């Protein structure tokens, strides 16, 4: 009826770890 | 009862979020590489934490701790 089931889900850019997106 | 699995990664990511440490960020990554469980974008990268196995979701705890030599 109304209970709770959320995805508990992490977004990290790899533009972060990496550091390598679209360069310059 | 058996939210308590789910009730630790809750707990464990949320008191990540608040860390400043980018070094042990880009080791826990690995660690999801290593689970070879995750979702990597072709412009980004994502993963579920209550996806992860034992063994990472074990790893993060002692990253957290890393109580080591004392």
């Amino acid at each position: 009826t109304q209970g709770g089931r959320p995805s508990l889900i992490a977004r990290i850019p790899v533009a972060r770890i990496l550091g390598d997106p679209e360069e310059e | 009862m058996d939210k308590a699995y789910l009730d630790e990664l809750v707990e464990l990511h949320r008191r990540l979020m608040t860390l400043r440490e980018r070094h042990i960020l880009q080791q826990i990554v690995n660690l999801i590489e290593e689970t070879g469980h995750f979702h990597i974008t072709n412009t980004t990268f994502d993963f579920d934490l209550c996806s992860l196995d034992k063994t990472t979701v074990r790893k993060l705890q002692s990253y957290l701790e890393t109580s080591g030599t004392s």
